[PDB]
Order: structure tokens, then C-alpha cells, then sequence
């Protein structure tokens, strides 16, 4: 044992498949009209942007779309054990002896 | 420091404090802006379980 | 024909604060990543290489900027950025700002550098958005080489601290300067810094023996104006190399050599894309230019 | 007959220059109704149609590299060709009227006379497409002498891709192709590429995500080194592929050509000669358009890639050390 | 430029659903950009001014 | 050796309003972002004692 | 769609002798320092930098080569000079109207390099006008970049028989610099017996240069300690002459060395621009007994 003990943090991700309610009539939609912007013209390329620009709103005045997280469906965390290195993270800093 | 309800705005839509990164081989640090899909809830209570 | 239009969508709302700092500067040079009509905000700035949280250099930045393309602002809608582009032969409308202000006319010779005298002047932080935006700045060639003289000159006299009103200080006939060093990477510039000796002591190897008698007989009593640095004092080194007789042939083959690994030295000191300028208002500081990514 | 003829004064009177817009002022304004590629946003509708955007796509860039026409002999250039090479004009002395010298990449390999295993692949190939390497050498007694004060670099003016070799018994017409993108003969509205053999080309780009920008240039260079091998001196050529800009590669170069440098320098301890200290040049050979994919390809086996859209910039051979 | 706030009379206009739920706290912690308290001697349609 | 059976995909059309995720929405035409800046809805909250 | 034609206007004609000196040419190479299409004669030549009273430099013309704009003659009507834009990436068409006289190729480099010559070679004065103007020495790159070798070793060794007589032979530097050989071919050139002035700033700094360059590589050599140190630096003490690593730093002080090395590269960043950024062009046809030259510009 060495003169001292130590916490260890990690972290984690979980996929999940969400509940997503949104109340009735709560976004004013503003639909704009598409146009066609041609670029990237070189001699076998013709290349086409067609965009189209939308103003959105939040009609209501508290909140109006609630997520919840639902079902589980795997880990990518692996929950592993391993640990960060500074070595890597700091590789100027080093000790004086070069042996 | 804020008054809360402006950290219920900004929990739904904005970026985390600097979150890790998915489908690699390490945990990397996010820098494409637009694809991950994280919520974080480790920020609000500011605790790990 | 062809058409370049970049605007960037934006997440959030600005505030007052920041679109003044962005409605002053509606004429500008930015550079970014992704080459098309819509961008997250997370590659306008030249940030992504130097923010605050890292110790950038200015080698590295500097070769990070003749990477990209470069582009230039239209509007500033509060949500919407709208920007151009800059081809690689396209007359546009640039429109200086920049705060340390510096003099053009028509038929000048510029460049584009990082910020190197005050990155908080520079610099705008966006709290509304997180990433904050890193400008870089333009200058005159002249002015655009001489910068990079005495960086590549500091990090050498840092090296050897292993005061400052020698290695700073950047000269132009009128105004000096201050550059911006406290908190740089001392590795990449090392590897410039590498290669002059790969250089410098090769072009050592083969120094023309008239040329170095001309020296012999131009700083003892035949002085000039451009000669000063001298002060009069022949170095210990010269005495060592000219006991040799002369012959034309042999610097013959001599200068040649030194004639192609100066045409090399250029590999070393390259700026970014370079612009040049044929027209140039004075009052509306608008101006014209051509550019060429090299 | 002339419903023959009747097609000429379609396609050539189609088929010109734009002229220099101008318009007298008694018209008034009306230029402006003369101005029409200089629009960019055109009609979009509901569902549009070729009937909607067959304006749109009438006006068309302005675009037409010009080529160089040559007159090989039948024996440094191969009858057969995969007519999308690269190629070189060698020049010493103007001896004939037209009677031009060309040089393709895999003869050049073997004018040098290096290792076999340094470029593993061509090397079986390119001994069937010419001799013992001394078919060549006869029209050169200098390729010993040209190598030793460095004076090869200097001598090749390069040209790009091919477009059409009509063969013949001792001569061979080559058009061939700068400035950009030659169109093809055998194909009509094709664009005849570049193509570059699999073992002469070395990427700079490569790498694990560990990032960089896009843009729209990437730029094929030329290397040319000169070493030493067996006590008799020999080039090497490699290529590169890099949209990185003229300061960062000549930093990266020599970490490739690093053991070249030091098997030679090492022996200059003893002696010195001031013709051969140097050592390399870098050209450019033109741009690559950004993330186009070059489609591997295989000859009797040799494997070459392409690249389609390339446009020809040459430029000069600019000394490295 | 902006879009910002003033205190001018429009005929607002008469919705249904009550608004009153949590508005002794919610722009007192800002669930809102810019809001705007009137106490009683200014909770007037104030005088047009141009 | 012939050919037998020489096949495709054939891809629908589901457009927006054809869906019923837009009882989140309140669809307005409108002609011209390329002018509009902003929005602007105003509210009076009258609070009875 | 475009188009491009600059007409330069005069106050007055021009003498019948005049004429024929410009029907000499009809298709050359001209600097131009304007854009726009009406335009005073007194930027077409190289009298804007290089006149008689001045100096004449080698330098100060080269900064303004590059910056300059080029452009070809088409007729020369005896009152206005018809010229031909030079766009950047275009094709047009040359005749190699130069003097002293040097033989052309397709496939050949071209640098548009300033005079140093003799004045009636180079330019034309304009008698009528007053105003001197001046063509730019159109030479291939390979020889441009090989004909001023030998002459600035010239003018070196000029100014060491000036003030030292037995120390150079004017046989042995005669033979071997006036006689450029190229191709095969020779070319003696124009000595300048007649008193050299256009190629003194080069050798005003490439001596100045060489002396402070030996002595700079060797606190660049004692001042790189790391294990990023790169490995090639290791070879190159093989390459250093052994006279050179024998300098102390007593003799210079700190306050002196900061205007050695700010100042050292500071030559070499205005040297390195001035051998390499020619306006430069390629010829891809050419026939001897049209003297056709066929430019295509590369703006550089």
C-alpha cells in the first residue's frame, strides 16, 4: 500500500428509446419558397443546392414538449476499467534525467 | 448562478460542458458540432452515483 | 457561371452585446472547413486551433491558415451569419478594419496572418453561443514578412533563457510594436527552426572567397550605407578563410549552388495565400483584389 | 451534299468563343438583357421540369486546355499505351526539325538504374515494355555525366496526361495535354484522366482520426531524387498527393527521403565536391479536385490508378535540400 | 438590429386559455427574455409618442 | 445464359402536412425570408388581486 | 464575354523614324502598371522606376515586375498604341522581337527578367514625347537564371582589381564569364568596357550576407537541445567547415547578436522572392522563320 488511497470517476453511455409528447398547436410554422443555387461547377460536375428557409416559433407560453427516457436497449459504456494517462494527455512535461 | 428557469432552458437544447464522444475506440472529446445526441443529467445535480 | 453564398445557420439568438462587434466589422476575412452553402458555427472562427485553453503558436496556426478556404462577411442577421467565399481567381470587395491600423493604396501587396498583437482586441467571445470567434488579420507584405522575422528569431532567445526590447519589438518606419507572446508551443516553431540549419550551415559550406575579399576591402575604408552593421569591425572569421588564391572557375561551380538553395529559402519563409490589390479607395475603405491560394 | 455541310455550319458556329459583349447606345437599355451566365439563382417551382431548367443549364462555363503536339520516334515511347500516362519532353540540343523526345514514368525508372525491391511492382512490367534499360541510354552518352553535377532536374519541362497516339511504323504522333482537361478521341465527351502506377505514387494525406480541414485543391508534385547507389549514380523519382500547401510539404518530404540523406552524407567525410551537394527538386504538376476517388485499375499485373477531373498546371523545378 | 420591447397600445387581442399559473415566479427567475413589471400608477396604456 | 428478372425499388412520397406531426404545428404560408429579420407576438398578462 | 484592350494616348504624333524602330516589333511584352484602358505613357515603359538620372537598380525594377501588369502590342497607329490585356491563364501570341538576340523553344521556362544591358539594345526613346520607354528582357528561365550567374560573379571581381590590382587576371575573367554556354550553343554578351551599375545591390548584399551567414549557423547549432532535435541534424557537422566552429561569443554581446538575427533573414526573405517570383509564363509552339513565341501567362 502506498501512503495514500483515491476516488476514481468514470463515465457512461446508455442508449435509449425516448417518449417524445408534444402539446397541440404550440409552434407557428413560416414556410418559405425553394430556390436552385448552382456551384461546384467543374467539367464533369454540375452540382445543385436546392434550399428552401423556414421561421419557426414558440406559440405558447410555458413549456409545451416533454422527453422522457424509456426503455433501456444496450450499454456502450462496456462499464470497463482503464485508466486516463497522462502520459499522453501531457507529453512535454517530463522528468529531468533523460535515462 | 442563474435562477433556474433559464437552466430548464438550456438543458433541452444547447451544448453540454464539453461531453465525450461515441462509436470509437476511446472516450474522445466532441468537436463535430451537429450529429451527438447526448443529455447529460450528471450537470443539474452536479453529483456521481 | 459559378456561385459562392455561405451562411451560417445558428442555434441561438445573439444578444445586443456582440452583434455591435459584429455590425462594425461587416466587411472581413474568416476562414472555415466545410465547403458549402450551410455551416455549424463551429468552423468560422480560426479558433478551432487557438482558443484559450491551449498554449498556441503562431507557426502552426499560420500553417494551419494557408489550409482552408477564406471568405468574406455580407450581413449580420441576428441568427444568420451570411458570408462569400474567395476562389482562386476572384475579384471581390474587401474592406479593412483591422485595429492596428496600417495605410493601403491601390497597387499593393498583402497577406494574411493570425492574430499576433492583442488577441482580446482581436478576439470576440460568443457566451451566448459557447465557441467564441478568433479573427485573423491582414497585412502588407512588407509588413507580412517582417513579423515573422523576429518570431523565429524569439524562440530562439527563449531557448536560451534555459531583456525584451531586443526580441519583440516588431520595426516599421513610424510605429513599433509588441508582439504577443506569453503562453506559446515552442515544438512546432522548433521544427522551422529545424530546418534553417539544414540550411544555413550548409549554405556555409560553399561561401564565395572574392566575395568574402570584397569584405576585406568594403568595411575597412570603402563603406556604404546598408553596411553599418559591421560598425566598422571586420569578424574574427573572415581573417581565417581568404588566405586562399583566387580563381574564377572555382565559384563558378561555387555560386550556382548558392544560387538554387536560396530559391529553396522560400519553402521556409512562406506566408499564407497571398492578395493582390489593383484598386483602393481612401474614404470608403473598400477595396479590390484577386486571390490566389500558393 | 451539303445536307453534309449543313451539320459543319451547326457545330462550328455553335462551337465558338463568346464574343466581347458590346452594345451602341442608340438601342438604350437593353446590354443588360445580353447579360445571362452571370445570374446564378435561377426558377425554382413546384415540380419543376427540363422544360423549367433547360436555361438553366444552357449557360455553361467557358473551359479549353491547349495541347502540344509531338513527333516520337518508335522506340522511346511503346506502341502499346493505357493512354492516360504521364509524360516529360527531354532537351538537350535542337538537332532535328521536329524530332521530339518524350519520356513516360516507367521508362524513366529504368533510365535511373536503382534496386529492384525500392519499386517492387513496375519493375517486371516495365522490362517488357523496353530492353535492358540501354536501349535509352544509347541516345544520351551524358546520363552518367548529367547525374553527377546536377544538371536532370533542370532539364524537364513537364506536360500532364495523354489525349491520342496515332502509331505508326517508326514515328509516333503524340497530342498531349496542358492547362487542364483534355478531351478524349476514341470516346466522344469523354475526359481522358491522369494515371499514375500504384507503386510510384506515396500519399501525404493518410492518417487515423487522432483533424483537418477540406478545401478545393489537392495537389500532385514531382520529386526527383538523386542518390548514389553501388558507387554509380542513379535518380529516384516518387510522387505525392497532398492538399496541404507549399510550406508543409517540403517539411514533410524529407521525412520520407530521411535514410536517403543519410546514406549519402555520410560518406562526404572524406571528401567533398560542390556539384554534388545537391540533392532534390519539387514541380507541380497541377490540382486534383477534392475527395474524388482514384478507382484502382490493372494492366498485364500492374496495378494504376486514375483520377478523373484532373486539370494541368505545371511550374518550376524549385531546388530542396 | 434587433427586435425588442415597448409599451404602446395595440388592441390585444382576446385569447381563452389563463396565462396566470406561475407568473409570481416565472418572470421573477426568468422563464422569458425581457419581461416587463407595471405596478399601479404605470399599468396604463401609456401615451403614444412618436 | 439469359436474364431473368431485371428488378427496381420504387420510392413513395410522404410530405409533411400529410402527416400528423404537425398538430405541433400551424402551418402558414409565407413568401419572403429573403426580406423577414424577426417575429414579433405580444401578450398582456392581467393579474387580478 | 469579356473583353480587353488598352489604348494608350500621346499628347502629339510621332517622328517617321520612330516608326520603324516600333514596327520593328508588333507583338512584344509590355509592363504595364495600370488595369483600365486610357492611360498616360508614363507607366508603359520601365522609366517609371528606371530612367538615366536615377540609379539604375536591379531590385527595386524586380519588386515591381511582380507586381505588375503585363500586356502585348497588337499596331502601333501613329498616334495611339493598341495593346492586349494579359489576362492570368491565357493564351496569346508572341514575336520574339529582343535584343541581343537569343534563340527560342517550344517547351521551354520563360522569366521575364529586367535590362542590365547596353541602352541601345533595350530601350526606345521617344523623341517627340521626351519620354524614355523601356522593353523588359525577355530571356527562358533556364537561361535566365543562368545569365545573370556569370555576370553578378562579374561585377564581384570588378570591384577587387579597383582596389587591389594583383589579386584577379582580366584574361582568366573575361573568358570564363562573358561566354555563356547553353544548349550546346555560346553566347558572348556585352562586357561593359565602356567605363556593372545595375547588379551592384546584389553584390552590396550577397558579400554582406556571406560573411554574416557562416557565423550565424553556429548559435543556431549550440541552441537546439531536445529529443525532438531532428535526426539530419546530426549529419550535417560533416558538412560545416572545421574554421567556422571555432568562434567564441566574446567578441559579440547579446545587444549585438539581436541585430545580427533580426537582421539576417530579413536579407534572405527580400533575396529569396528575387530569384523566384519572375512574372513567368511557358511556350508551347514555336517555328524559326516566323518567330513565333506563344506565350500562356502564369500569374506568379
Amino acid at each position: 500500500h502506498p501512503g495514500f488511497a483515491m476516488t476514481v470517476v468514470r463515465t457512461d453511455e446508455v442508449l435509449a428509446e425516448h417518449i417524445l409528447y408534444c402539446s397541440r398547436a404550440s409552434t407557428s410554422m413560416f414556410v418559405g419558397l425553394p430556390s436552385v443555387v448552382r456551384r461546384e461547377v467543374r467539367s464533369d460536375a454540375v452540382t445543385f443546392e436546392i434550399t428552401h428557409e423556414i421561421a419557426s416559433l414558440h406559440t405558447a407560453l410555458g413549456y409545451s414538449s416533454v422527453i422522457a427516457p424509456a426503455h433501456v436497449a444496450a450499454i456502450t459504456t462496456d462499464m470497463g476499467v482503464h485508466c486516463q494517462d497522462l502520459f499522453m494527455i501531457f507529453p512535454g512535461d517530463a522528468y529531468q534525467d533523460r535515462q | 448562478n442563474r435562477g433556474l428557469y433559464t437552466l430548464v432552458n438550456e438543458y433541452s437544447a444547447r451544448l453540454a460542458g464539453a461531453p465525450a464522444t461515441s462509436t470509437t475506440d476511446l472516450q474522445y472529446v466532441v468537436v463535430n458540432g451537429t450529429d451527438v445526441f447526448l443529455d447529460q443529467p450528471c450537470h443539474m445535480l452536479q453529483e456521481a452515483y | 457561371a459559378l456561385d459562392k453564398s455561405i451562411v451560417v445557420n445558428l442555434t441561438s439568438r445573439l444578444f445586443a452585446d456582440e452583434l455591435a462587434a459584429l455590425q462594425s466589422k461587416i466587411g472581413s476575412v474568416l476562414p472555415l472547413g466545410d465547403c458549402h452553402r450551410l455551416q455549424n458555427i463551429q468552423a468560422l472562427g480560426l479558433g478551432c486551433v487557438c482558443s484559450r485553453e491551449t498554449s498556441p503558436d503562431y507557426i502552426q496556426i499560420m500553417q494551419y491558415l494557408s489550409k482552408c478556404t477564406l471568405a468574406v462577411l455580407e450581413e449580420v442577421r441576428p441568427d444568420s451569419l451570411r458570408l462569400t467565399r474567395m476562389d482562386p481567381s476572384d475579384n471581390l470587395q474587401i474592406k479593412n478594419v483591422y485595429a492596428p491600423f496600417f495605410q493601403w493604396d491601390s497597387n499593393t501587396q498583402l497577406a494574411v496572418l493570425p492574430p499576433l498583437f492583442s488577441r482580446k482586441d482581436s478576439t470576440i467571445v460568443l457566451e451566448s453561443n459557447g465557441f467564441d470567434i478568433v479573427f485573423p488579420m491582414v497585412v502588407p507584405q512588407q509588413l507580412g514578412h517582417a513579423i515573422l522575422q523576429q518570431l523565429l528569431v524569439y524562440h530562439i532567445y527563449s531557448k536560451i533563457s534555459a531583456l525584451d526590447l531586443y526580441t519583440t519589438n516588431v520595426s516599421f518606419m513610424g510605429r513599433t510594436y509588441r508582439l504577443d507572446v506569453d503562453n506559446t508551443d515552442p515544438r512546432t516553431a522548433l521544427r522551422v527552426l529545424d530546418d534553417l540549419s539544414m540550411y544555413l550551415c550548409i549554405l556555409s559550406a560553399l561561401v564565395p572567397r572574392g566575395c568574402l575579399r570584397l569584405l576585406t576591402a568594403l568595411v575597412r575604408h570603402d563603406r556604404h550605407p546598408l553596411t553599418e552593421v559591421f560598425e566598422g569591425v571586420v569578424p574574427d572569421e573572415v581573417t581565417r578563410i581568404d588566405l586562399d588564391q583566387l580563381s574564377v572557375p572555382d565559384d563558378i561551380t561555387r555560386m550556382r549552388v548558392m544560387f538554387s538553395y536560396l530559391q529553396s529559402l522560400s519553402s521556409i519563409f512562406n506566408l499564407g495565400p497571398r492578395l493582390h490589390v489593383y484598386a483602393y479607395s481612401a474614404e470608403t475603405l473598400a477595396a479590390s483584389c484577386w486571390y490566389s491560394p500558393r | 451534299q451539303a445536307e453534309n455541310a449543313a451539320r459543319l455550319g451547326r457545330q462550328v458556329l455553335g462551337l465558338l468563343p463568346p464574343p466581347t459583349h458590346r452594345v451602341s447606345l442608340t438601342r438604350g437599355p437593353e446590354f443588360a438583357r445580353g447579360v445571362r451566365d452571370l445570374l446564378s439563382k435561377y426558377a425554382a417551382s413546384t415540380r419543376p421540369t427540363v422544360g423549367s431548367l433547360h436555361e438553366a443549364l444552357r449557360q455553361a462555363p467557358f473551359r479549353q486546355p491547349t495541347y502540344g503536339d509531338f513527333l516520337v520516334y518508335s522506340q522511346t515511347f511503346s506502341p502499346q499505351e493505357p493512354l492516360g500516362t504521364f509524360l516529360f519532353s527531354f532537351k538537350q540540343e535542337d538537332n532535328g526539325s521536329s524530332m521530339d523526345m518524350l519520356l513516360t514514368p516507367t521508362s524513366l525508372f529504368m533510365l535511373s538504374g536503382m534496386e529492384a525491391a525500392k519499386a517492387p511492382q513496375t519493375h517486371k512490367v516495365a522490362g517488357v515494355w523496353y530492353g535492358s534499360g540501354s536501349g535509352l541510354a544509347d541516345f544520351i552518352p551524358n546520363l552518367s555525366e548529367l547525374m553527377d553535377t546536377g544538371e536532370f532536374h533542370t532539364l524537364l519541362t513537364p506536360v500532364g496526361p495523354m489525349v491520342q497516339s496515332v502509331h505508326s511504323t517508326f514515328v509516333t504522333k503524340v497530342t498531349s495535354a496542358m492547362k487542364g482537361v483534355g478531351l478524349a478521341r476514341d470516346e466522344p465527351r469523354a475526359h481522358v484522366g491522369l494515371t499514375l502506377p500504384c507503386d510510384m505514387l506515396v500519399d501525404l494525406d493518410e492518417s487515423c482520426p487522432m483533424r483537418e480541414p477540406a478545401g478545393l485543391n489537392v495537389t500532385i508534385y514531382a520529386s526527383l531524387v538523386y542518390l548514389r547507389v553501388n558507387q554509380r549514380p542513379s535518380m529516384a523519382l516518387t510522387f505525392f498527393q497532398s492538399g496541404k500547401g507549399f510550406a508543409e510539404v517540403v517539411a514533410m518530404i524529407k521525412d520520407h527521403f530521411t535514410d536517403v540523406i543519410r546514406t549519402k552524407y555520410i560518406q562526404l567525410r572524406h571528401e567533398l565536391y560542390i556539384n554534388r551537394l545537391v540533392f532534390g527538386a519539387v514541380c507541380t504538376l497541377g490540382t486534383v479536385p477534392f475527395d474524388s476517388h482514384p478507382v484502382h485499375q490493372s494492366l498485364n499485373s500492374l496495378p494504376v490508378l486514375v483520377f478523373a477531373n484532373f486539370e494541368a498546371a505545371c511550374g518550376p523545378w524549385t531546388v530542396f535540400l | 438590429m434587433e427586435a425588442t420591447l415597448e409599451q404602446r397600445p395595440f388592441p390585444y387581442l382576446a385569447t381563452e386559455a389563463n396565462l396566470l399559473t406561475q407568473i409570481k415566479e416565472s418572470a421573477a427567475d426568468g422563464l422569458f427574455k425581457s419581461f416587463q413589471l407595471l405596478l399601479g400608477k404605470d399599468a396604463r396604456e401609456g401615451s403614444v409618442r412618436f | 445464359e439469359a436474364l431473368l428478372g431485371v428488378y427496381t425499388n420504387v420510392v413513395e412520397f410522404v410530405k409533411f402536412l400529410e402527416t400528423a406531426l404537425a398538430a405541433a404545428c400551424v402551418n402558414t404560408e409565407f413568401k419572403d425570408l429573403r426580406r423577414m429579420i424577426d417575429g414579433k407576438i405580444q401578450f398582456k398578462i392581467s393579474m387580478p388581486t
